[PDB]
């Protein structure tokens, strides 16, 4: 063949197989992340797996804060994830400097995604093998959830997942939105945790998951403590 | 052979085959339809979503470059956005220089020049997207297509994407120059109705129109009203 | 092609039966065959230490130096070993055919890229075809034993003066015993290698082009 | 093995095969024609695009005006054609800015051909897969017709055709063209004849051709595109004349 | 399969194999370990003596990347020295601009991003070094970080790199470093290195140790030779 | 000359219709029929001692006419039409695919490669099925030669065994041939159905019009 | 193996792409040059009119300056570029040193340009060889030759292009001090040499002369007809 | 230095080859395709039950414990053979003609612009393949008589063995099936030759293509 | 190596004889043979339509159901056609050997580049070796005909009751006639293909490396 092995060249069917391989690179990590939106809150959950006891559990995280009121969860290569996180933080601060107001979540996602496009069009560099999911509150639009992928697609979502169990998780979430009644903050967090736990079969403990939330009442992105996570987990088991 | 992989290499029989492959990438893209009515021009495309989870309001396949110009695409979504930003920038440069809204013909020339600019260098790939650029200038409608090759053509009506040949045949059967846009939108949704393989709804399609007023994306309620027929 | 309802049903039942049989062979029959071949190897008849013991009695009159031949039977020992091994040989050939067609049905539509899965599938079916040709060679040798021993015995009876033909008959029996024991061993090895390859590469074999 | 790649390697026997492969491309193109006459010079081309749902919004699909005193018709890749025509217009206007006189025809052709040679020689860029005819009037040499190729080599022709069936066009023009005796009307009739011969369509549609003429009237060049009625009259006259020639036999 | 030739490429199954091949580089290296305790961080390296001719205190794998931080490396020594120069430049720039000693987490992040730059581009290979960084500041505390050739960075209570990583990691795991103090940790680091050293394959080694902590007033420094000799004698005694 | 193209196009249209009907109806039906024959009790026999046929040759201390194994002969008589049929259908689809090959051109060689792969598997199937057809022929000759050797040498015991073993081997080979013809029909249907778009339309209708 | 890049040497140290360009020169139309005592004559064959083509556009012989001219055999576009570059260098040299260019100076410059294109990959050699003629300040006739490789050599008389081997063998035989004695004899010598390899005499040769202190003169077709008639009659 | 006679001789051979190729391609191929289709429609090739074409063998069955009369060949299969054999020889002749025509059309060897030459070699390998298959069919036709004669001679010599008698009947059956397959593939081969040649005719006749602008 | 004047003379004599003979062959002998084989296949004997004309009597006494076979001649038609064909095939093999040697002596010193001419020489050598193998196949099958027919008639006489051997003898004769006409066609085609390829590529064949360079060295 040879139509793979370079991002620039098109297949005879015009598919650009290299970026599709970058999509597989996300699943190679073996972790899953889920994001679900609510009427007044947006949450991100992801597996936290510590391979060795010696590792400091505090340092390992896939949840990062792009700015005070935006948070992200990265899935894929850890290094590419950290690099994209840094680029996102730079883009947000530069937006604030130039335009005088906090970057919208959609525009941040668009900037990061079009950067991913310049990666998937120029020859020498490779697409970053990571996926981003951004959550924030916009005053006009309420909560928001968005996802960047290695291709440059940046579509917004009511709820999403990324990682190895993405298809199972989106099947689960699709059923839940179809039986739409609402999602308050507690139900939002419960839906996220139930989705992740059901698709993985994990039956989590508080250490195994890390959750981050935004709410219209408290717009700042915060990563909940193990105690708060256990509080939500116990509520799930009780009912 | 070696002609297949290189972009700056004419194959034997003189074909730049990577560009043909980019056109094949366009053909895989979703259906898009453009019909130039006497008093307007309608751009329509399917916005079929993988799941209910997708939020339709987040992204649009039909975008305004200017007040009186808008365009739609079939092909690669990221490439579409690169060139839609570049098109908006080119139009604003024209407005700064001449203090007049850019003509549709001039804009399609400039964006096609950009698309050609990309094909020449080996380090870059062609844009795997084609566009239908519609506009109303000088009290006249316009419809244009711009391919990955960097070439542009002027169509009374045409279709891109999946089943574009069959859609074009359906159009040439159904097309009348005397059509008003009220009828032309119906013909466009029918042209797409040929090729969905699904039950079209207000969400599953995105359609926009241009006229003396200018380009606009008619709302989900509007397209529901037109779909009711 | 227009698909009749009955035709669709027929193709679907074939595919279903094939995939069910593939799972059954891989997970139930194959280990049972491995343990069976283990115990067969452990049997005393198949691990005879002294090959001169199975030297058959060939009764043809030594010619007096300067009358007729009675019935000469075949070696019961090697015949019994053949009775044991031959079913296993043909059984492995059948199951190899099953695995080959199962893999071929799992091969997807041809596309330009993401072809590493089909490459893995092609590698596995290449090994399976190699196992099948070795098994067919065992069948050829099993067929050859009878004809070769008959030629040798007939030649010895026709030419009683030459003793080397009698020595040859005894050698044919010894070589047959060795070959049959090797056949049992490598049948077990082929079964195990098939399990190893398929189990190791199952994800790509069943799902080559990603999702 | 392969000495046809990168456009910078002389193959054994010393041939640049990339430019030859590019010259192969123009043969696929729609036929374009140019004839030189005593009173004027014309460009005629076959509009290969004959899709029903196409609009003739532009001045011409194939014919381009480069300057007040000259025009061109292009056969080859349309994108490279657009680039080359833009470069041509800029070159002409640069000469007008510098010398305050119109660009000479041969000079403009030579400049663009220098560009086209340059793209052959340096490694990264492909040769321009274009061949185009230039028609113009200059004070030094009067009416002139020029042809160019992907190689960057140009020549002056009394009449020539580029594109599909160019050999048939040239064979027909060789016998028909009368040196020193043509007028614009006779050249138009010859153009219709050779186009009818080359083009596969039995009847030239008069929407499947575009004809443009360059003439000097009142001391100023005029480049005009014959309108559909004019070319309709021309094909009617040619059909009548050819039938009468048929009727006699 | 041409997928493994370059780092720009992806495998069809989503793997960038050049980076993994570079990760295999460090395993060629002799082991090095760093342990973090309450007082500070202790580093240790098993520096194999290739020849008697080579001077002692040469081929140092323990570098000082700033006054308050030290670096221990495994993998290609050339790439490691270059990475140390990069880290020193980053620390100096941080001091010059922001006016104070660089936080270790930030320094690890910057050098990790510099490393991660190389995995992307085709022109340049990934680094062939994996290195540990450690510092003590009264504000931040004891911090130990490890950077792989990929540019992944994490904080480790105890860490090992090189050939004997796994064995060193289990030995470190059975230690309870959090309660302990540095002057004991040097002895246990010596014990672990002497354990993991293979006398048959590796002819001889000279234990190279360093620490940073409150006992230094937050300066990374090479161990005083008396303490080195005490720890080495203890390690030989425990080895039996 | 257009008349030649007209006649050849009539032939190719007939081939296209016949091949489409073949895939739609005949291949599924034959898969069903051949698995039905496979599951028939005659093809799968528990003990080949029942399969054994008598040799009326005298035994030493002019023979009566020895007879073919009626079991083997009836099984072969039902098998041989299946082999001829599958070879005929394979030839039909092979010719159809060869006719669909487009004009050779530098670009868009994908679609030609798809036809090449399908043609490769068709060639492999042709080889194996022709081998089956040869095997059926040689069985009778081998059995005849063995019984004639036995008659010439009544004393030689193992020639009787050679005859019996040839019969048993042919029985097992017959059932394997039935299996392989079934699987050949199935894999041909699967491959052609999956790749039909490119097989029927290799280049594709799309025209770029860069010119 | 070793013929795909200009930079790479072969085993035995042959640079083969420059050899291929030298081969490309052989394809071109013939050109011939001869040094008369007071004339330098430069003759070039003409491929064909084609009957719908204007001869003025195609001219192999060209004047770099008042005192120097060249003819080429090889790629026509490359020849045009090299001619223009040498012309601008001629005027620049006059600008810089207030003196007219010497023939060896301009052939050195053209050779240096061709050499510059050979040395680096990413650029192909100019597929031309040239015959540069001029009169120096002393008034001595000068004839030089250049090739794609970038070496230059003075020649009493030489040919380039197709049939160069045959015509130069003829010229090695014919050339002598006697032939150079007369300007008409020099012109007749070059005409006979081109007649050695050409389909037809008058139609297919374009010839020019430079005199001691006069500009280039392309001989009229009638004058060439008269000279070939004189040559034809003598036989 | 060709003589006038030599040049005229090679010219007439080339022209006759070209005319014969055109005549075959545009006339002979369609006629033979329809004719072979008619043969396939014919009942002789379409015999359903091969027990019918089984021919009696009058070798005396031996009594349990004198000379066989003239034993004839099977009339049906030998007649079918009489039908098919000329067509096979004809196809071999015409494929040889196609090979010669293509080889004469192969141009002077030059580097580059070799795609037409590659097309020529590809069609040449295809026609060579059908040549291999048709000569193989000729060999099968020839071997049938010898093998059946050996079989019937063996059956006569050893009357006790009936496997040889079954072999004679089986050989007749296999010969009939092979003959039907031969006719079918002859039709297919003629059609495939027409398809490849007609589709690639432009490059086959004119591989290098039209003369170029001549940069020189 | 040191060579005597006599040695140089002998080698030059072989070389000049080979070159002149190759020139004479391709320019003169090949056209003559092309037309000769053409008229020969046009001859009526080669164009026999009814193959039963070719079959000849085998006087094998048919066995009556319940004495000796006379001299059984070879088929006069086939042996006469073979007498015509055999000189031609052996002649073609000789001339192909000559062409092979001519091209091989024209192969130049081995060199790193400018190997396109020697590549042409190698390609034409590939073709001439191919036709050499083909004519060797013709030469062996002509003997195979006689051996097979003799074995067939011996079998028919030995086993009179088998008529399939008699049919086989007739079939061998018919197949031989078909093979012979295809053979003369192929011989003419090989002569013509040799002429075409050699004439087309003679320049590079005779002068592969080409004219001397300007010698930048």
């Amino acid at each position: 063949a040879g139509f793979d092995r370079h991002i620039t060249i098109f297949s005879p069917e015009g598919r650009l197989y290299q970026v599709e391989y970058a999509f597989k690179a996300i699943n190679q990590g073996g972790l899953t992340s889920v994001a679900v939106r609510g009427k007044d809150c947006a949450v991100i959950v992801t597996q936290k797996k510590v391979p060795d006891k010696l590792l400091d559990s505090s340092t390992v995280t896939h949840l990062f804060k792009i700015t005070e009121n935006i948070g992200c969860v990265m899935t894929g290569m850890t290094a590419d994830s950290r690099s994209q996180v840094q680029r996102a933080r730079y883009e947000a601060a530069n937006w604030k400097y130039k335009y005088g107001y906090e970057i919208p979540v959609d525009m941040l996602c668009k900037r990061i995604a079009d950067i991913s496009q310049v990666y998937t069009q120029n020859a020498e560099m490779r697409p970053l093998g990571c996926c981003m999911i951004l959550i924030g509150i916009d005053e006009e639009q309420g909560p928001q959830v968005y996802k960047c992928d290695p291709a440059g697609y940046y579509c917004g979502f009511k709820a999403t997942a990324a990682g190895v169990k993405q298809t199972e998780s989106t099947s689960f979430l699709e059923k839940k939105v179809k039986k739409k009644f609402d999602w308050t903050f507690e139900q939002t967090v419960e839906t996220a945790i139930t989705c992740l736990s059901t698709v993985l079969s994990i039956d989590f403990k508080p250490s195994e998951i890390e959750v981050g939330v935004v709410t219209v009442e408290n717009p700042k992105f915060r990563i909940l403590t193990e105690a708060e996570i256990d509080a939500h987990l116990v509520a799930l088991a009780e009912r | 052979r070696g002609y297949s992989f290189s972009l700056t290499t004419f194959s034997p029989s003189g074909k730049l085959v990577q560009i043909e492959y980019a056109l094949a990438a366009v053909a895989g893209g979703a259906p898009s339809v453009g019909i130039k009515a006497a008093n307007g021009v309608v751009l329509a495309t399917e916005k079929k979503q993988k799941s209910i989870l997708y939020d339709e309001r987040s992204v649009h396949k039909v975008e305004p470059i200017t007040k009186h110009i808008g365009l739609v695409y079939s092909g690669m979504g990221p490439d579409y956005r690169v060139l839609v930003h570049r098109a908006r920038k080119l139009a604003q440069q024209y407005y700064l220089v001449y203090q007049e809204p850019i003509p549709t013909a001039q804009l399609v020339q400039r964006v096609a020049s950009v698309m050609q600019e990309y094909t020449q260098s080996g380090g870059v790939r062609p844009f795997g997207v084609s566009l239908l650029i519609c506009g109303w200038n000088e009290g006249r409608p316009y419809l244009f297509q711009s391919d990955p090759s960097g070439a542009y053509f002027a169509w009374k009506a045409t279709a891109m994407g999946k089943n574009y040949v069959n859609g074009k045949t359906f159009l040439e059967k159904r097309y009348n120059e005397d059509l008003e846009l009220e009828d032309a939108i119906h013909t466009a949704i029918l042209t797409l109705k040929e090729s969905f393989e699904g039950q079209m709804t207000e969400d599953n399609i995105e359609v926009g129109i241009c006229n003396e007023a200018g380009f606009r994306r008619l709302t989900p309620t509007e397209v529901k009203d037109y779909l009711a027929a | 092609v227009r698909l009749s309802g009955e035709a669709r049903k027929q193709v679907e039942v074939f595919r279903q039966n094939l995939f069910q049989e593939a799972e059954e062979f891989l997970y139930r029959f194959l280990p049972q065959k491995i343990i069976y071949l283990n115990q067969l190897l452990q049997e005393d008849s198949l691990n005879v230490a002294d090959l001169t013991s199975l030297r058959a009695p060939l009764d043809i009159p030594i010619p007096d130096p300067p009358h007729k031949c009675g019935f000469l039977p075949g070696n019961e020992k090697v015949l019994s070993l053949l009775a044991l091994v031959k079913p296993e040989v043909w059984t492995l050939k059948e199951k190899c055919i099953l695995v080959i067609t199962w893999i071929q049905h799992l091969i997807p539509k041809i596309e330009d890229g993401n072809d590493f899965g089909v490459a893995i599938q092609e590698k596995v079916l290449e090994r399976v075809n190699a196992v099948k040709t070795k098994v067919e060679a065992f069948q050829t040798t099993i067929s050859k034993y009878f004809s070769e021993r008959g030629d040798a015995v007939a030649k010895a009876s026709k030419e009683t003066h030459v003793m080397d033909y009698r020595a040859l008959v005894h050698e044919r029996d010894e070589a047959a015993y060795g070959e049959l024991r090797a056949m049992v061993l490598d049948l077990r090895a082929f079964y195990a290698e098939l399990y190893h390859i398929i189990s190791s590469n199952l994800e790509k074999i069943v799902n080559p082009k990603g999702e | 093995r392969r000495y046809d790649s990168r456009t910078t390697i002389f193959s054994p026997e010393g041939r640049l095969y990339q430019v030859e492969y590019a010259m192969e491309a123009i043969g696929h193109a729609g036929t374009c024609l140019g004839i030189l006459a005593n009173d004027g010079v014309l460009l005629a081309a076959e509009r290969r695009n004959i899709h029903k749902l196409l609009d003739e919004v532009f001045f011409s699909e194939k014919i381009y005006k480069l300057n007040e005193d000259m025009a061109c018709s292009v056969a080859g890749i349309t994108s490279d054609a657009n680039v080359l025509t833009n470069e041509l217009r800029l070159i002409a206007q640069r000469y007008l800015l510098q010398y305050q006189e119109p660009i000479p025809c041969e000079q403009l052709v030579t400049a663009l051909c220098d560009i086209k040679q340059a793209y052959t020689q340096f490694g990264g860029k492909r040769p321009f897969g274009v061949s185009l005819l230039y028609i113009g009037w200059d004070k030094h040499y009067g009416f002139q017709l020029y042809q160019s190729d992907p190689s960057g080599n140009y020549g002056g022709w009394k009449a020539t055709c580029i594109g599909n069936n160019s050999a048939a066009a040239v064979s027909m023009l060789k016998q028909d063209y009368k040196e020193g005796e043509m007028t614009l009307k006779s050249a138009l009739a010859l153009a219709i004849k050779v186009l009818n011969k080359t083009m596969d369509v039995s009847k030239l549609s008069a929407e499947k051709v575009e004809i443009a003429t360059l003439t000097r009237e009142n001391g100023k060049t005029v480049i005009r595109v014959l309108k559909q009625k004019e070319v309709e009259q021309l094909i009617k006259k040619h059909e009548e004349e050819e039938a009468k020639a048929e009727r006699e036999k | 399969t041409g997928y493994d030739l370059s780092a720009s490429t992806f495998s069809p199954d989503g793997r960038v194999f050049q980076v993994e091949y570079a990760m295999k580089a460090v395993e060629n290296s002799s082991t090095a370990i760093g342990i973090r305790c309450k007082d500070g961080v202790v580093f240790g390296v098993e520096k194999l003596v290739l020849s008697k001719l080579y001077e002692e205190g040469s081929n140092k794998r323990l570098f000082n990347v700033d006054r308050h931080v030290g670096m221990a490396v495994a993998g290609l020594l050339a790439d490691a020295r270059s990475l140390a120069d990069i880290a020193r430049e980053e620390a100096s720039n941080f001091r010059s601009n922001f006016g104070y000693n660089i936080p270790l987490k930030h320094l690890a992040d910057r050098v990790a991003m510099y490393v991660h730059a190389y995995t992307l581009y085709s022109a340049v290979r990934p680094f062939g070094c994996s290195f540990m960084l450690g510092s003590y500041s009264v504000n931040d505390g004891a911090q130990l970080y490890m950077i792989d050739p990929s540019g992944v960075s994490y904080g480790y209570w105890g860490c090992a790199i090189g050939k004997a990583r796994q064995a060193a990691k289990t030995e470190i795991e059975k230690l309870q470093m959090k309660e302990m103090t540095c002057r004991d940790i040097v002895k246990e680091v010596a014990k672990i290195i002497y354990i993991v050293h293979d006398e048959v394959k590796d002819k001889a080694f000279e234990l190279e140790l360093s620490w940073v902590g409150e006992l230094t007033n937050g300066r990374h420094e090479i161990v005083p030779k008396d303490i080195r000799e005490e720890a080495e004698k203890y390690a030989k005694e425990s080895l039996k | 000359q257009p008349e030649a193209q007209a006649k050849v196009d009539v032939f190719r249209e007939d081939l296209c219709t016949k091949t489409e009907n073949l895939l739609g109806s005949y291949f599924p039906k034959k898969i069903s029929e051949l698995d039905a024959f496979l599951k028939e009790p005659a093809l799968n026999e528990a003990n080949l001692s029942n399969l054994k046929a008598p040799l009326d040759i005298p035994v030493p201390d002019p023979c009566g006419p020895v007879n073919c194994n009626e079991k083997i002969v009836v099984l072969l008589q039902r098998l041989k039409p299946e082999i001829k049929d599958v070879i005929e259908q394979l030839n039909l689809v092979t010719t159809w695919l060869q006719l669909q090959i487009p004009r050779i051109e530098d670009g868009n060689n994908f679609g030609v490669a798809v036809q090449e792969k399908v043609f490769e598997l068709m060639t492999s199937l042709h080889t194996k099925l022709e081998g089956f057809h040869t095997q059926i022929s040689k069985y009778f000759s081998e059995r005849g030669d063995a019984v004639t050797k036995a008659a010439k040498q009544p004393h030689v015991g193992d020639y009787r065994q050679l005859v019996h073993e040839l019969d048993e081997a042919e029985y097992r080979d017959i059932r394997l041939m039935v299996m392989e013809i079934r699987n050949a029909y199935a894999v041909l249907y699967d491959i052609i159905l999956k790749n039909f778009e490119k097989l029927k339309k290799p280049r594709g209708e799309t025209k770029g019009m860069i010119y | 193996s070793y013929d795909r890049a200009i930079t790479v040497f072969s085993p035995d140290g042959h640079l083969f792409q420059v050899e291929y360009a030298q081969e490309a020169v052989k394809k071109g139309s013939t050109a011939v040059g001869v040094r008369g005592r007071d004339i330098v004559v430069l003759g070039v064959e003409k491929k064909s009119v084609a009957k719908l083509q204007d001869e003025r556009t195609v001219r192999k012989i060209c004047a770099l300056d008042d005192n120097v001219c060249m003819a080429f055999a090889g790629l026509t576009a490359d020849a045009r570029i090299v001619i223009n570059r040498a012309r601008v260098e001629c005027q620049s040299h006059r600008l810089t040193v207030e003196d007219p260019v010497t023939v060896e100076y301009i052939t050195r410059y053209i050779a240096s340009l061709k050499q510059r294109y050979t040395q680096s990959n990413g650029r192909r050699p100019f597929g031309i060889s040239a015959l540069i003629v001029g009169f120096d300040f002393d008034g001595t006739p000068r004839l030089y030759q250049t090739d794609p490789s970038g070496t230059y050599h003075a020649w009493k008389a030489n040919a380039i292009g197709r049939g160069a081997k045959s015509v130069r063998e003829f010229l090695e035989k014919n050339y002598t001090d006697e032939a150079i004695e007369t300007d008409d004899l020099t012109i007749k010598l070059v005409i006979k040499a081109l007649l050695e390899v050409v389909q037809s005499g008058g139609k297919n040769i374009e010839l020019a002369v430079m005199r001691r202190d006069q500009s280039l003169k392309i001989l009229n077709p009638e004058e060439i007809e008269k000279y070939v008639a004189e040559i034809e009659k003598e036989k």
